[PDB]
RNA sequence: UGCGAAAGCAGUUGAAGACAAGUGCUUGUCGUUCGUUAUAAAUGGCCUCG
């Protein structure tokens, strides 16, 4: 029981704990009355009035492990209804920060500490934090193109938070499991609800593409199997809450993630065309065909590989001709009509390529794990390099240059980079750095500093750039 | 499922508990009336608070605990509370009495009694033809094992149930007895199996039997529930000395009847509930006194090749009398020198039989252990009962590996007979995840 | 208790199609075998009774599927033919067959069981060595 | 509903689908077996598939004709993923046509498109087999272990004293 | 015969990841 | 607080017309030869059999009028175009026009010729003019108020002339195919008895229908092909059929996914729809029990249930006709009751689908080895009795595979004292063998299939 | 725990202090510290507004 609160006469108890469910102990009767069903488990729970005309609550959200999501709710005593629900950006970062603690339990589970297991946990974080070099803490976000509201896909969950208003929007379950079914205790809280890995809309932004991992129930012969979805979500403009149009269960085959998406261009089915690719460098283009009304695959690339990696970039152009996939370290021009090898088409680099952009049609802009190099298509050739050992090496997995590096369709695009600041061995406070850069990176636009961790920057639709820091704050860059 | 408090004068609700899930069966009440206790179907006992001084001035009850300790039905709660007592006894469709302390029933500890405790003894063996006979509700059925072989079972009329069946050293003659009657049936083997025939004597037919033992296989002795001791060849009356009169006797009567009758080799002892043990010659038909205990006596035997009477008191003290030093030098060495065993146990002992390889070693058992003592050799020096203030009245082997135990005996020297004991329930799901 | 003596009648089958007499086994005019034992057996036993025709296809069977007794089989064809050449099949509605053994097991009653158990010789049999005129009947 | 509350997951109406869908990217029986195929008639050819006999299989496949065999496989497919119970005997169908016709076979011009729903239903079975496998281990070794590891003598008093 | 060793192999795999009435018996004194 | 998330348990073309699920089946006297639709609301369709016309009403899909009056085999039914008339033709060669609704009164009896007139259609785009065919091989055009010399005598056909088709758009274009084989095309603006030109089907033709103004779809034989005037040639051809084709219907502009529908008898017990827009490619098809003669959809503008009526030799009718609380496991799992929900799960007559789903669920809950922990012999059988069947499905072959083992490491020693157990356990063995036998050709067969690719 | 693909390839799980229990000795523990990349189990399950 992690809440406990004496009512103002004495005559009720309110509990709270891991159940996600308060209680309103009678005790004349010890009878109970249960509000369940919250969005969090209760950290803290009080009776707020002259006459306890409303009840305060605390809500945690442990879902989501890297960051502690404290959410204010104010119920009405009366009819137990949300008078007022409070909290800002729910980002989920891909490790913990700071000294984020998991909340005690009875036992030690990934979503909980043991009574033991706090000290042991606090320790091991903090020498992660100071030895340890990998240290992404890198949140994947997304920008409504119609809405230019800001989506972040929480764990097996999207939230919908306008930041104009700096006010949440709404908040919607994209995934089976058990998210808000019950309150996990004791071993279910071992249990891993579907993870949204990757989130995205299409070019008109009346459609939404979503890619889920389904964890089996470990103790169990297929607890190794991993299941991969792909989800089609719609709605209209009026309506907020997406409609889900269709389910592709095991895209690629079976167990092989899809470890890249990028909705297609204007140019090509108007906007309603995507491509999915797999680190065993597979491409599928599907588009939504208006006489079945849902969305078939119209083109497959299934080159039966045999090495693994993760690091793999894909880039549309913007007339649609042409892709762009960069799978390990080779780079291939596959042409979309016949969705195969241009007939250089093949591009080899120093090392693995973590982004593949192109800041305009005439100039490809490609990050290796090493550096960054300017390409011409037109001549083929490098304009600049630029190192980027010193500051990325190992600190971050692959593919998170991809949401760390963004770019405009009109001006320019940015490089972020990370640093930690340390005076006399590392400390956990960092310093962040981010560039303007031309196309084909001539010269730096602006340069420019930041105090903390900024874990993504995207590209607003507007002119703008928009930048969440692990202080769960959204600046923007712009003129 | 509701246990409500009503206040008498005015005839109205004050107070509604819904605690159990099922029918409350029986309520009982401390002596102070500072708690109720609840019990019933659902197997849970339920305790209710005013003990504390702002309940007892707004007159609330508290709702404090409850505690599954019963497997079924809880049909039956009493409460008892004195200076050094302290019990809540609970019994029901489980058979076995629960007892708990009112003041500390949610933290204290509790204690399960046994089933079956045999104080009587409803099963014998016959070491010859190596038979084992048990009696219940009027029926008896009759062992054989060499491989155990129902060889017979005997059906009777009467309605009583039997107090006590006897057999013959040889096995020929059955005794069965109640408090109503006495029966003798003769027992005869033929292919595998015992034909009975029921010999006719009138005098035990009207006679009242508690005990009944074989001196031979032709002689008996019977103690009426009169306390009438007499010898039938199959009346011999008895001389037995009278028993002074005592406040507690009068208060509670059996106490100076006789409990345990144990013959051996035309010897007898008599034990009344009231420590006294007196030493009977049957040729002689006169009685001796022995000794007078301060203890209720649980088990007596005899062993003629020591010359000594063996008793046992409630306390588990282990007493050798000479039968004429009144206690043998064995006694008087080691009955305050008993082992940790004998002493930790809160089962009293019930039965005694002797050792066939060796007549100084003694078999003593309970319900649920067994123990093995030689008295030629000296040990080495080195909560939920009444503390006991006031006066009752106004070479090692043991073992706990088998139990329950119904009645134990060896078939020879080298045979042991141990006999063991081998309902739906309100369904109270254990969480397990 | 209802009882058919299988085995002994499958020794009377063995019997029968291992008898061998020549020019009559395969007549020319038809291709079927005029052997008076088979043609008797035809007449008096087989076409008569229901139970020893639905016994008859199952033990045929067996021997079909028996590599033993399968090149005899398949080689006899007049013998067969002059059997099952008749109308008064114990599936066929208009022939009214009476039971051998007094107490036949239920089994006999079984008309699917029977046409498959027909259905399977005669294809083995349409299989075999068939003649010119056999062809033809 | 409450603002504060959460939306909850339906699926309603959504069309489930599989990365593997690739749509959009004497006594022989041939005559009727050939007859069933040119004219779709489902009553007519499950009759013929109704055999279990493996000589008539080949028999009949012998001398089927080559162009009717590519449409044979396809609707094969077809009766497999409806039933899977009817995995076993449809495979021999499978084989039989796959040896005899396999030259035909050769010279077609795509045999993925036509044939995908064969790939796709005999990818399916391939999945299992290594996970049953695990299964037949650990059922092999728990039965592995397992298989080497009163009125006659009554006595009635009431009876006894009528007689 | 290398189908047969495969075979022979994963069942060796997946195998290691994997009262009476009357009793006689003899008391020890 | 928030509600509780419920538990969750082709071609569009084929779905359409799946929907006709509805099938009627009717017995006439004599096989029926001709159907025709009412154009006209509520598009009542006229049924030849026999010596009789029978007219069946949409909604109550029986007769409603008996046309009995004809004497000798009746040989067509037509409607006009405003269906307020229907004409049909006897063996005698009299055509007989009767007031639709009305059967009594013979409105116009024209004696066509000696032989049997066998087709009678009413002109779509003119009222007047009425054209009848004969065994003469002259397709006399007949007018309503001239019923003593026909209009005009189309002939030079050397053979039973069974088929006539009016070009939409074309009024004066007259499309006739005999038995023949040969199409022959006629204008009635020029003199006439003529044909403009002549199509060769090569055998003898059944029915010739005009798809649309340009396109004609000639059914003869064991094939129908479409064949475009302005090129004068055959553009597509089908022969998927085994019988000849006898009867061809074309419907468009009606509500389906696919705009315009093809429907062909092939007298082999087959009627299929075909696509005009795919290069009319076969999308549906229905049996029947025996040679089906007639086929017929409601018109486009049906307004109300949709009809599809079939002719079969039998005199046999068939109509398909389109028409225009939570479970106890589901308690058991939101209570949290694991076992129960598992016993809910193997019950008689339960579909299996469903007890996927619960099984799923709990394993999705993570509740397995607690729903199995309170088990016993008696109560773990209703489990294996199922897990003995579902291994054999793929989609329960993982399922059923979990489920088994955990028992199976959960139950060691019961299984011991427990021989009912242990036979589940051998005749289940003996299946998983199959199904890794059947599996094993799996391989074997995909890898053959990839030499060839 | 590191790396990597999801498969896997390598490497770890030490020492001190304090408390309790049993008999100075033994065992177990830690809302104690230093260092290394480094089973569970107090009968205890989710409201009402048709």
């Amino acid at each position: 029981v992690l809440s406990l609160s004496f009512s103002h006469d004495g005559s009720y108890l309110l509990s709270g704990g891991w159940e996600k469910v308060m209680s309103l102990w009678q005790l004349e009767t010890n009878s109970q009355q249960f509000l369940p069903r919250l969005n969090g488990i209760i950290i803290d729970c009080q009776v707020l009035g002259p006459q306890g005309n409303y009840y305060s609550l605390i809500l945690q959200m442990t879902e989501n492990n890297s960051n502690s999501d404290y959410q204010f709710l104010l119920l009405n005593a009366s009819d137990l209804t949300s008078k007022l629900s409070i909290n800002g950006p729910l980002p989920v970062f891909n490790s913990t920060i700071k000294h984020i603690q998991q909340p005690i339990s009875a036992m030690n589970t990934k979503n909980s500490n043991s009574i033991t297991s706090l000290n042991h946990s606090k320790k091991k974080q903090s020498r992660k934090l100071i030895k340890s070099r990998r240290q992404d803490f890198t949140t994947n976000v997304e920008i409504n193109p119609i809405n230019k509201n800001l989506y972040f896909p929480h764990i097996s969950a999207v939230q919908i938070f306008d930041f104009y208003k700096n006010e949440q929007v709404n908040y919607q379950y994209l995934t089976s499991g058990v998210n808000n079914s019950m309150g996990k205790v004791r071993f279910e809280l071992n249990l891993q609800d579907p993870i949204i890995t990757d989130l995205k809309f299409t070019k008109d932004g009346q459609w939404m593409i979503t890619y889920e991992i389904e964890y089996p129930p470990n103790d169990l012969l297929s607890s190794k199997d991993l299941t991969h979805i792909l989800k089609f979500w719609t709605k209209n403009d009026n309506e907020t809450n997406w409609n889900l149009k269709t389910k592709v269960i095991n895209p690629h085959g079976i167990s092989v993630p899809i470890t890249k998406i990028l909705p297609s261009p204007r140019s090509v089915n108007n906007s309603q065309g995507c491509l999915t690719a797999d680190n065993n460098g597979g491409l599928k283009f599907w588009s939504f065909d208006s006489h079945e009304s849902n969305w078939c695959l119209k083109k497959i690339s299934l080159p039966n590989f045999n090495h693994f990696s993760n690091s793999v970039s894909l880039a549309w152009s913007q007339d649609g001709s042409l892709i762009f996939h960069g799978f390990d370290d080779k780079l291939q021009i596959l042409d979309f009509d016949t969705f195969k090898k241009f007939e250089v088409s093949e591009f080899t680099l120093d090392s693995e390529i973590q982004t593949v952009k192109l800041i305009n049609d005439t100039n490809l802009i490609v990050a290796t794990r090493t550096t960054l190099n300017a390409i011409n298509l037109l001549r083929g050739q490098v304009i600049n390099s630029f190192d980027l050992y010193p500051f990325v090496n190992g600190v971050y997995k692959n593919g998170h240059m991809d949401r760390l590096i963004t770019c405009d369709e009109r001006t320019g695009n940015i490089a972020l980079v990370i640093n930690q600041q340390l005076t006399d061995v590392p400390t956990i406070n960092y310093k962040s750095r981010i560039i303007i850069f031309d196309s084909d990176l001539s010269t730096k636009l602006g340069n420019f500093t930041h105090h903390e961790y900024i874990s993504w920057i995207g590209w607003n639709y507007d002119t703008d750039f928009i930048f969440l820091d692990i202080e769960s704050t959204l600046g923007v860059v712009g003129t | 499922g509701s246990i409500k408090f009503w206040d008498f004068q005015f005839a109205t609700l004050n107070q509604s508990f819904k605690a159990h899930d099922a029918d409350v069966l029986c309520l009982t009440t401390d002596t102070d009336n500072n708690y109720v206790f609840s019990a019933g179907v659902d197997r849970k006992i339920f305790q209710f608070s005013q003990n504390t001084n702002k309940s007892q001035k707004n007159n609330r009850w508290v709702n404090s605990s409850n505690r599954l300790l019963h497997g079924n039905d809880i049909r039956a709660i009493c409460a008892y509370q004195s200076k050094g007592a302290d019990f809540l006894v609970s019994g029901g469709v489980e058979k076995t009495l629960v007892i708990n302390s009112l003041t500390s029933f949610s933290n204290g500890n509790y204690r399960k009694m046994p089933t079956v405790e045999p104080y009587s003894k409803n099963v014998l063996v016959n070491k010859e033809q190596r038979l084992v006979v048990s009696w219940s509700e009027s029926t008896v059925k009759i062992w054989t094992m060499g491989n155990y072989k129902l060889v017979c079972k005997l059906t009777l009329k009467d309605d009583q149930n039997i107090s006590t069946c006897s057999l013959s050293p040889d096995g020929q003659v059955l005794v069965v007895g109640r408090p109503s009657t006495t029966k003798v049936f003769h027992l005869q083997p033929v292919g595998n199996k015992l034909k009975v025939t029921k010999l006719d004597n009138d005098l035990l037919l009207r006679t009242s039997t508690k005990l009944v033992k074989f001196i031979d296989n032709s002689k008996i002795v019977i103690c009426s529930c009169e306390d009438d001791v007499f010898i039938v060849d199959l009346p011999q009356e008895v001389e037995l000395l009278e028993v002074t009169s005592t406040k507690s006797s009068i208060k509670v009567p059996y106490i100076n009847r006789i409990n345990h009758l144990e013959v051996d080799q035309n010897i007898a002892v008599i034990s009344r509930g009231c420590g006294v043990v007196d030493i009977l010659d049957l040729k002689a038909r006169i009685s001796k006194p022995l000794a007078r205990l301060n203890n209720f006596i649980t088990a007596v035997h005899i062993n003629t090749s020591r010359k000594s009477v063996v008793v046992i008191t409630a306390d588990n003290k282990i007493y050798e009398f000479n039968m004429n030093s009144v206690l043998t030098q064995w006694s008087k060495n080691n009955t305050d020198n008993l082992p940790k065993e004998w002493k930790t146990l809160k089962e009293n002992c019930v039965g005694i039989f002797s050792d066939i390889e060796n007549s100084s070693r003694l078999w003593f058992w309970g319900a649920t252990w067994i123990s093995r003592i030689d008295f030629d050799v000296d040990f080495p020096i080195n909560g939920l009962t009444i503390t006991d203030e006031s006066n009752f009245m106004n070479h090692f082997f043991f073992t706990d590996k088998y139990k329950p135990l119904l009645f134990v005996d060896l078939i020879s020297s080298n045979e042991l007979a141990i006999i063991e004991r081998n309902q739906k329930a309100f369904i109270q799901p254990k969480l397990v995840f | 208790a209802p009882f058919f003596p299988n085995k002994t009648f499958r020794k009377l089958i063995i019997a029968l199609w291992s008898s061998n007499m020549g020019e009559i086994e395969d007549v020319k005019s038809s291709g079927a075998s005029e052997n008076l034992i088979i043609v008797e057996f035809t007449e008096k036993y087989y076409t008569k009774f229901a139970d020893i025709q639905y016994y008859f296809q199952s033990e045929f069977n067996q021997l079909l599927e028996d590599p033993a007794y399968q090149d005899l089989l398949l080689k006899n064809v007049g013998k067969w033919l002059a059997l099952v050449n008749h109308d008064k099949h114990c599936s066929s509605v208009d022939a009214d067959l009476e039971i051998f053994v007094p107490n036949p097991p239920q089994a006999i009653e079984n008309e699917s069981k029977f046409k498959s158990n027909f259905e399977k010789n005669w294809l083995s049999l349409l299989n075999g060595q068939l003649s010119l005129q056999q062809y033809k009947s | 509903k409450d603002l504060a509350s959460a939306t909850n997951y339906v699926e309603g109406n959504a069309r489930v689908t599989s990365g593997d869908n690739f749509k959009h990217v004497t006594g022989t029986v041939t005559v009727i077996l050939s007859q069933a195929l040119q004219s779709n008639d489902h009553s007519l050819l499950e009759t013929v598939l109704n055999n279990r006999d493996e000589r008539v299989i080949r028999d009949t496949i012998f001398r089927l004709k080559p162009a009717l065999a590519v449409i044979l496989l396809e609707r094969l497919a077809e009766r497999i993923a409806r039933q899977t119970h009817r995995q076993g005997p449809l495979n021999v169908w499978v084989k039989w046509c796959l040896i005899i016709h396999g030259g035909y076979l050769v010279s077609i011009p795509n045999l993925m498109s036509t044939l995908s729903s064969l790939h796709s239903t005999l990818k399916r079975r391939s999945d299992l087999l290594p996970r049953l496998l695990a299964l037949d281990a650990r059922l092999d070794c728990t039965i592995n272990k397992f298989k080497t590891l009163e009125d006659d003598v009554e006595y009635n008093e009431e009876l006894d004293d009528a007689g | 015969k290398q189908v047969e060793i495969a075979e022979r192999n994963t069942e060796l795999w997946n195998l290691i990841d994997t009262l009476p009435t009357y009793t006689m018996e003899y008391l020890d004194i | 607080s928030t509600a509780r998330p419920r538990i969750i348990t082709t071609t569009p073309e084929q779905r359409y017309w799946r929907q006709y699920t509805s099938a009627q089946l009717v017995k006439e006297h004599n096989s029926v030869t001709h159907i025709s639709f009412n154009p006209q609301h509520p598009h009542d369709f006229a049924v030849t059999s026999s010596t009789r016309v029978q007219i069946f009403s949409s909604r109550t899909r029986q007769v409603i009028k008996t046309f009995s009056r004809f004497k000798d085999v009746v040989y067509s039914a037509s409607f006009r175009s405003d269906g307020k008339l229907l004409c049909a033709g006897d063996a005698t060669g009299l055509v007989s026009v009767y007031d639709s609704y009305n059967p009594r009164t013979i409105l116009l009896s024209i004696n066509a010729s000696t032989h049997p007139t066998h087709v009678t259609k009413f002109h779509t785009q003119d009222n007047k003019i009425l054209a009848t065919a004969s065994d003469d091989r002259v397709t006399r055009l007949w007018d309503i108020s001239n019923a003593y010399e026909p209009q005009l005598e189309l002939t030079g056909a050397t053979d039973y002339v069974r088929t006539l088709s009016f070009i939409p758009a074309a009024p004066h274009l007259v499309a006739t195919g005999s038995y023949d084989g040969l199409i022959r095309l006629y204008d009635t603006r020029s003199s006439g008895s003529t044909p403009i030109y002549s199509l060769n089907h090569d055998q003898p033709v059944e029915n010739v229908i005009a798809v649309s103004p340009t396109q004609i779809v000639s059914c003869g034989g064991n094939n129908f092909k479409v064949w475009d005037l302005t090129s004068n040639k055959k553009l597509y051809e089908r022969g998927n059929f085994n019988k000849a084709v006898t009867c061809l219907d074309y419907v468009e502009n009606f509500d389906s996914p696919m705009q315009s529908a093809l429907i062909a008898s092939s007298l082999d017990g087959h009627v299929k729809v075909f696509d005009p827009l795919d290069n009319f490619q076969v999308k549906f098809g229905w049996k029947f029990s025996g040679p089906v003669l007639s086929c017929a959809v409601s018109p486009s503008t049906a307004q109300g249930n949709r009809h599809l009526v079939a002719g079969l030799s039998s005199g046999l009718l068939a109509i398909r006709t389109k028409k225009k609380r939570m479970r106890a496991f589901e308690r058991n799992i939101n209570q949290f009751k694991w076992s129960e929900a598992l016993d809910n799960a193997f019950v008689p007559g339960m579909a299996k689908e469903l007890t996927l789903t619960v099984l799923q669920e709990l394993r999705k809950r993570g509740k397995v080895r607690v729903a199995l922990y309170g088990r016993d012999e008696s109560t773990l059988e209703p489990l294996l009795n199922w897990c003995l069947k579902g291994i054999e499905d793929v989609r329960s072959a993982s399922i059923v595979a979990d489920w088994v083992a955990v028992v199976l490491e959960l139950y060691g020693n019961t299984l011991e004292s427990s021989p009912v157990l242990q036979e589940l356990m051998i005749d289940l063995k003996t299946k998983v063998r199959h199904e890794i036998h059947k599996s094993k050709e799996a391989q074997r067969i995909e890898g053959m299939l990839q030499l060839l690719t």
